[PDB]
């Protein structure tokens, strides 16, 4: 068999093996960037109410899924993989679940460019000079070449304090873990 | 719901539009070896057991055509595929060579010869599976084939075109039966009466090979190789070879049956290709059924038994003994596989292990022993003897558990029981047997004590092959019993018996 | 599990061989007996 | 429609089609083999598959090989042509003397007699068999079964049935052979061509052979039984007349279905059996019936695995008969023959009614003594017999002598015995049964009643032992 | 297209479609397919739904639109059935034309609780000797009948049946009993030939046939209790009494576990679902005995069990088992040896008991059980016999005259008085001096005697409910003069 | 079991130890009618041997299709054949049991190698008659039947 080139990320699962596969097939060709362009488009295509809820009825026959969704690659001039790909997804009946394929690849391109994801929750929203001094700390966390792609959020079961995810790493600042383990001490 | 073939490794394949340049129609690419079965992606082409060549010189049978891979099982030890490896078809269903070549080598389940004499010099070859003969070919068993073995030449006859089974415990002495009739044709077919020879075939499946070299080295020291095969699928072979050795054997016998000339196969033993069926079975994934047996493990035995037959003279005139050889648990011959067979086959030889025990060798339980076929497939003379001492061990066997009448009963009853055992790898002419048993029924031994019937046999014996070798050549000659001949036996049998002392 | 009626027949044991063995012991004699009378019956009946 | 096969795992084909789908148990051929492969349908899977069940070998297949949909269930020929002739499961001719040239052919497939249409009359059918017309008399009209081991007198009870009835029969008969050996077929084959009852030449012929034996993939023997009971639902309704029909096995229509079973994607039963035993036989065995509008005189031989009648297969049969005669191996161990168990065959018409009261007194009474008899082994075994009181060894010997009685010699095993098969009618067996309970014979020799037919050779038969004496 | 009130089946096969949509479809309701089918929606899963066919799947292609009746499963019912056949839902196959019932039931209701139930007290009666005096069923019990084949369970039922129609013929009102017949898994021709037998007897305007036969798909054969126990209790709620005979029990759950395991639900013992416990107790509760402010009426219930080689220790008998209130054990060996019914009185049970029997047959079985106890426990001696006291010998001489009394013939019943008539006579002693082998003779005697000469005093034991002294002195008189010349 | 059912035949010669006759006390449990062997045969191990042993085996099979009887209605029930075959079962149980060296820590005794010619010598006396006079357990863990002889005379005084 090919050698397929492994994405930087592993996923799993029948939505894996298939952004798995398109990525090998893209980065060979050196094709990443206009490939996902063309997956976040099918992405608002497949959407459309009439070829949504075409492609969700079991009882078209499998070929005219295929035929549809060839006319519907065509007309966009869709790269030949992303194309192949969506002929591969409808003869293999798995366009029910593409949604979870294409969200997929996009994480797979993330972990390729450096966009280690982080978390923040807190009690309330976080002041413009806050939310920066916390970028510029969180940072320095990383490694070269990667770039911090915060998300703030917002709990309001946890007191206070705060709650930060870096990719793997976990802090958990908030003032609730700290009341629990307090009182947990003053029990034990 | 996940394909075998929605792979990482195919799926790139086909989005980069490069699965063109491979041929995917008699070939493919093993997606995945393990415990013995490949997986294949490709062979468009392949037909539902077809064979199929690896990359390395190993064979394969393709038993399931699924829609997106072909699961292959290898005739070999799978150390040497690997997943990428390509399979590459033969074209043709799984056939084994056959012929007159054959005879007197130890070939195994696929033809190939492992006795180190040199490759077979077949012309033919027979597919594996193919189906048995119809309602129209056949006709009724109507010729003896002679095991050579008082108790069942006697009580259970055995006719040429007829599939016994002998079913016993482990240790009770079923491949002597084997190779006791394998030994006695040498009579026949050492001779002219080209209608009454003899070829015969031993499938030696799942047994050490120090066993199958023992047997081997036995049948040469008594010459009985020049008219013998012996297809060895032993314990170290690959499940399927296992599987397929009782086929393989099956068809080399139906090539003699199909040329006018008689066969005799015997497969030693069913339920070690019951249980090698049952682990190909269940590392194809197929769902088990009983005991973890296939849900179709009588179809399995069903399709390799009714292949043994008679056919009629329009067809040649051919025939196909088959011998089955099972092996019970603790003589519950009302297990699953045991039950599976002994509906299969016409007729039955049960070997006890206690029987085996309290003296009588061969083991053969008379009573629980039948051959559907009957005296319809006796000697004349064989007949007349056992018509009157089938019917006195039948009473005997009722007030063996203990007046003058009945006292005799028992006293003739003990002198056949006497006159029923027997040596190994020592068969006898069926005009000694008769003889003998004829000595023992019509009454010259009921005064003889029992422990030397065992020895006045052998001198019996000895003394008429050394005297009067002209009467057994006419009572065998003629088949029947002449009264002539009647009365030249009733004085020799007086005459020794006086002198025996 | 209870108990049937002449299962020690069925068991075949060495209880159901010796039960068989005993009725055919006493029934052989009866019918040697029954057989001598028979014949005696006939040879008296002649006259 | 024309479809193609995608997926060939041992008997069971899958095939897609594009066109319209054909129902469930339709028939499709498969293009491009030597000899006839049909595939009955048998499931739709979902996305224009059918899962299918070939009722000849698979070998050879190729994925992707045509398949053209016959638009009907197996059709099969039926009319009077078919008699003397030997059948496929699909109908066609296996005898060689070309082809079954019909009218009509008919689907294999077919609903059942609906409540309103079935007959409620039963008349006692003699046989000429001791114990079967004493203790479980067979009914016309009626459905019997034959339940054995393996080895105990199925199918020489079968051939002496058929050779007694179907011989003195007006009407027509079938006998369909369901997966049982081969050697059986031609033997029965020979047996009638050489009894008269089949005829080559001419148009006389008076049974229409079909068979499925042991050598057909399992798709083929789960059918071939629809097959036979199809020439004679023909032979029922369209000739207006009545029938007979033997089934031998009928435990292999049900074996099939298991072998089939788990391939087809079911979870197994209690012993391994399909989850659809119950109603995949009570579909069958509903066809098999006399109804307003003809006959049918059904007897089938049973398989009961390893003598076990508390198997799924036997015991779910056991309420599908109107008469069931048990044959047992202890019985038959001791040698009598037919085997048939006392104790444990039935009967529908056995009642002071429909068969008289004293033909129903003297089967009681047998009954109670055997089983008065069974008690007693029990005390036998341990004090041995002289012990006994006196009014029980009358009944112990009775009750031998009644064993020995209800053994027959048949004109199908002069092989075996050598004696001369024998017809017993009704009222000899009731006499002869009379007086041996009242005692009549206590005077008699046991072995004087082994194997004979009347009450009077038993009699000449103790006479000859007393001379030769 | 609608996916809420219309779905299209994705795929079928041995009986179970799997329907894609319908959406709106309630558990256990009843959707239609395109080819006049109807079945029942037993899966609901969340991509498709699991439709049990009622009929034949050849008529269920790929493709094909169900429609959902929007109603759970009913039956009719009413007094319009009595007399019938109809199969499991209602519709009549023995061709006298529609049924024309106006009420309808749902089949899967729910048991009366435990306020409205009060202690069963009546007695149901069954003319069987055997099971009127040591196995009382009364009216609201529930007491299997379990056995092996051919051993006469379908005959108590029978005899049940037709007994009945003294009182449907009177005109006491709080003694008629309504029978329906439930025949699950039979021979068509067997539930004929029954048909036939009930009209003989004349049974036949009192009784409902629901016949679910072994052609039926399975969800018919699961259905039928079900349809039959409705009809019943429809008796039940107006004040009515009724008698439902499930026949047999084991079937319902063999068909209930074809339904299971092609439906793809976890095995379990023996591949039965682990429903199968809840499938029959909440069957069986639903025969109860109303108290009188919600009618008074009453709904027995007699079902049949069929054990293999007497293993009464198998998944379904030990179910229905543990849930009902007796049992009637009905042995083969006694059966052949001359006692029929071959009601083994030993392993045979009623936890009711006596609360539910006349006062009279109270009276005298109260020591014939006693008697017949004592005659179990030195039942084995009876072939050496002699060797032995007088107590023993005593024992089973009396024994055995009791043994011969509960011996009765196919199809007919005794009235109570006559029972206690004939089981006074022989627990009394007036037997004790005849030879056993007469015993049936002179009951077949005896009772056309008092049937013919002394009906005023059976009148007076039927009416009264009781032996009074001077009808116990009158009929130690009558036993005597006639037992005198015999 | 799959397991020993299966490897039953990859083996010349099996030894069935069994928990019924260590119950019993004899060591080693050999069960000796499920013993077996390629090499029994007349023409490998002469024909003394084979003599004794199938004799062996033909009276320890008798003995056990009594022992169904003897468990109920005692020994007291058989014929005389019988009650002296088992006698002469009973001693041969017994003499087959060895005390090894290994086990002198378990038994005490001295551990023993009998020849094969004085274990023929000993089973063909004992199935003769030749010790009908001495009691079972003068054979018990016992090596050559010289030393059964002597622990006879021993338990005499
Ligand atoms: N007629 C006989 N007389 C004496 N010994 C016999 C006789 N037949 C068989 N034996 C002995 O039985 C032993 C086993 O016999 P054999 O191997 O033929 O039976 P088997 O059951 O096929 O063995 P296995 O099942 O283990 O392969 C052999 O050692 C042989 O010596
Ligand atoms: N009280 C009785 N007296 C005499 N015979 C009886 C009696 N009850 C039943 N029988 C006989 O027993 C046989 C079987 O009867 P029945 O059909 O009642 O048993 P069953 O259990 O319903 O049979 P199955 O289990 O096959 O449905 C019948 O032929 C009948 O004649
Ligand atoms: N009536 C009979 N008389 C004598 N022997 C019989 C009789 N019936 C059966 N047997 C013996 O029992 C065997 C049973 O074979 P058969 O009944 O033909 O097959 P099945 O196993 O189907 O019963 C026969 O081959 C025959 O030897
Ligand atoms: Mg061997
Ligand atoms: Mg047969
Ligand atoms: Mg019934």
């Amino acid at each position: 068999f090919a050698k397929l080139v492994r994405p930087p990320v592993q996923i799993y699962g029948i939505e894996g093996r298939y952004a798995t596969a398109l990525y090998s097939a893209a980065s060979k060709q050196n094709k990443l960037e206009q490939v996902e362009k063309e997956l976040l488009r099918v992405g608002q295509i497949l959407k459309e109410p009439k070829m949504a809820a075409s492609l969700l009825n079991p009882y078209v026959k499998r070929s005219v899924k295929v035929k549809s969704l060839s006319d519907m690659t065509a007309k966009e001039k869709f790269s030949p993989l992303t194309s192949n790909l969506i002929n591969l997804l409808a003869e293999n009946g798995r366009l029910t679940n593409t949604p979870a394929v294409i969200s997929a690849f996009s994480t797979m391109m993330s972990v390729h460019r450096g966009e280690v994801p982080c978390t923040v929750t807190t009690a309330s929203a976080l002041d413009e000079a806050t939310l920066t001094e916390l970028k510029t700390v969180l940072k320095s966390f990383l490694s070269k070449g990667q770039v911090l792609k915060l998300e703030v959020k917002i709990d309001p079961s946890i007191m206070g304090g705060m709650i930060v995810r870096i990719g793997e790493k976990y802090v958990d600042m908030s003032a609730k873990t700290k009341i629990q383990k307090l009182s947990r001490a003053m029990r034990e | 719901k996940t394909g075998t073939a929605e792979v990482s490794s195919i799926l790139e394949e086909r989005i980069l539009g490069a699965d063109t340049s491979v041929d995917l129609e008699e070939t493919g690419r093993v997606l995945s070896i393990g415990d013995g079965i490949a997986r294949v992606h490709g062979l468009r082409n392949v037909q539902a057991e077809e064979m199929v060549e690896f990359s390395s010189g190993l064979k394969g049978m393709s038993l399931n055509l699924e829609p997106d891979n072909v699961g292959v099982v290898v005739f070999g030890n799978d150390k040497l595929i690997k997943e990428g490896d390509i399979v590459k078809r033969t074209g043709a269903i799984v056939d084994v060579p056959v012929g007159e070549e054959l005879l007197g080598r130890v070939v195994d389940a696929l033809g190939n010869a492992i006795d180190g004499k040199g490759p077979i010099g077949s012309k033919a070859r027979r597919r594996v599976g193919l189906k048995a003969p119809g309602i129209i070919p056949r006709i009724s068993v109507r010729e003896p084939m002679q095991t050579g073995i008082k108790a069942v030449d006697s009580l259970v006859p055995i006719g040429r075109g007829q599939r016994e089974l002998i079913i016993g415990d482990r240790q009770t002495g079923k491949t002597s039966i084997a190779i006791d009739t394998i030994i006695n044709q040498k009579r026949f077919n050492d001779g002219t009466d080209e209608k009454k020879k003899l070829y015969c075939i031993y499938v030696a499946i799942g047994q050490k090979r120090s066993t199958v070299a023992q047997l081997v080295k036995r049948l040469t020291d008594a010459d009985a190789m020049k008219y013998t095969i012996v297809v060895s699928a032993t314990a170290s072979d690959a499940a399927p070879l296992q599987y397929l050795a009782p086929y393989s054997g099956c068809s080399m016998g139906e090539y003699f049956r199909d040329n006018g000339k008689h066969a005799l196969i015997i497969y030693d033993d069913l339920s070690k290709q019951a249980v090698a069926y049952r682990q190909m079975s269940l590392l194809l994934r197929r769902p088990p059924g009983r005991e973890a047996y296939p849900g179709d493990v009588f179809y399995l035995h069903s399709r390799l038994l009714e292949r043994a037959a008679k056919m009629n003279d329009a067809f040649g005139g051919g025939s196909l003994t088959a011998l089955p050889v099972i092996e019970t648990q603790a003589g519950d011959v009302s297990a699953y596989i045991p039950t599976n067979v002994i509906s299969i086959t016409d007729g039955q030889i049960f070997l006890e292990t206690e029987l085996f025990y309290k003296g009588i060798r061969p083991a053969i339980n008379v009573g629980l022993s039948v051959s559907r076929v009957g005296s319809a497939a006796q000697t004349r003379a064989m007949k007349q003897v056992a018509g009157t001492m089938k019917l006195e061990l039948a009473q005997y066997r009722e007030v063996a558990a203990f007046d003058a009448a009945t006292q005799q009963l028992l006293s003739r009853g003990v002198r056949l029981t006497e006159l029923l055992k027997q040596g190994q790898y020592s068969p006898m002419a069926i005009e000694e047997q008769v003889a003998v048993i004829y000595a023992g029924v019509r009454g010259y031994l009921d005064k003889l004590e029992p422990s030397k019937i065992t020895k006045f046999e052998n001198a019996f014996l000895s003394h008429v092959i050394s005297q009067h070798q002209a009467l057994l050549g006419k009572i065998r000659t003629d088949g029947k019993i002449s009264e002539e001949s009647d009365a030249k036996l009733k004085e020799i049998v007086t005459n020794f018996l006086a002198g025996f002392e | 599990v209870r108990s049937s009626a002449g299962a020690v027949r069925d068991a075949g044991g060495a209880f159901g061989k010796r039960e068989q063995a005993e009725e055919e012991r006493y029934f052989r004699a009866r019918a040697k007996e029954q057989l001598a009378a028979l014949k005696k019956h006939h040879e008296n009946e002649i006259s | 429609t024309t479809g193609r096969i995608v997926a060939v795992i041992g008997a069971v084909v899958d095939v897609q089609f594009d066109e319209g789908l054909p129902p469930i148990l339709n028939a499709l051929e498969v293009q491009g083999r030597e000899t006839r492969l049909v595939l009955e349908v048998a499931q739709h899977l979902g996305e224009s598959t059918v899962r299918t069940i070939a009722m000849d070998g698979t070998e050879g297949l190729v994925r992707g090989q045509k398949v053209l949909d016959s638009g009907a269930p197996i059709r099969i020929p039926v009319g009077p042509e078919t008699l003397g002739r030997i059948m496929n499961v699909i109908g066609e001719p296996i005898d060689e003397r070309g082809p079954i040239k019909t009218k009509q052919f008919a689907a294999i497939h077919a609903e059942a007699p609906e409540f309103v249409e079935m007959s409620v009359e039963q008349e006692i059918l003699v046989t000429g068999i001791k114990v079967v017309d004493l203790l479980a008399p067979y009914a016309k009209g009626g459905k019997i079964g034959l339940f054995g081991g393996a080895g105990v007198g199925k199918t020489v009870l079968i051939m002496e049935l058929i050779n007694n009835v179907a011989k003195a029969h007006g009407g027509y008969s079938v006998f369909a052979g369901v997966g049982e050996r081969t050697r059986e077929g031609n033997d029965l084959y020979h047996e009638m061509i050489e009894s008269g009852v089949i005829n080559l030449k001419d148009a006389t012929s008076k049974v229409a052979l079909v068979y499925g034996q042991m050598n057909e993939p399992p798709g083929a023997r789960a059918r071939v039984a629809l097959t036979g009971l199809t020439v004679a639902e023909y032979f029922r309704d369209q000739e207006g007349q009545d029938v007979l029909l033997f089934i031998d096995n009928i435990f292999r229509f049900t074996q099939a279905g298991s072998e089939v079973s788990a391939l087809l994607g079911r979870i197994p039963s209690a012993v391994g059996y399909q989850p659809t035993l119950a109603t995949d036989m009570g579909t069958m065995q509903e066809r098999i019936t006399t109804t307003k509008k003809g006959s049918i005189t059904s007897v089938q031989a049973i398989y009961v695995p390893a003598d076990d009648l508390t198997d799924p297969a036997p015991a779910t049969t056991f309420a599908h008969l109107d008469a069931t005669t048990v044959l047992s191996r202890a019985i038959a161990e001791l040698g009598i023959y037919p085997a048939v168990d006392p104790l444990d065959s039935t009967s529908r018409i056995m009642d002071p009614n429909i068969v008289g009261s004293e033909h129903y007194d003297v089967a009681r009474g047998v009954q109670k003594i055997l089983q008065d008899y069974k008690s007693l082994q029990d005390i036998i075994a341990i004090l041995g017999m002289d012990e006994l009181s006196e009014e029980d060894k009358l009944t112990v010997s009775r009750a031998r002598k009644i064993q020995r009685f209800l053994s027959q010699p048949f004109q199908v095993a002069e092989v075996f015995t050598g004696h001369l098969g024998k017809l017993v009618p009704l009222k000899e067996t009731i006499k002869g049964f009379q007086q041996i309970l009242a005692g009549e014979y206590d005077h008699l020799p046991e072995q004087a009643f082994y194997m004979v037919g009347p009450i009077e050779e038993a009699v000449a038969k103790a006479d000859k032992l007393a001379e030769e004496h």
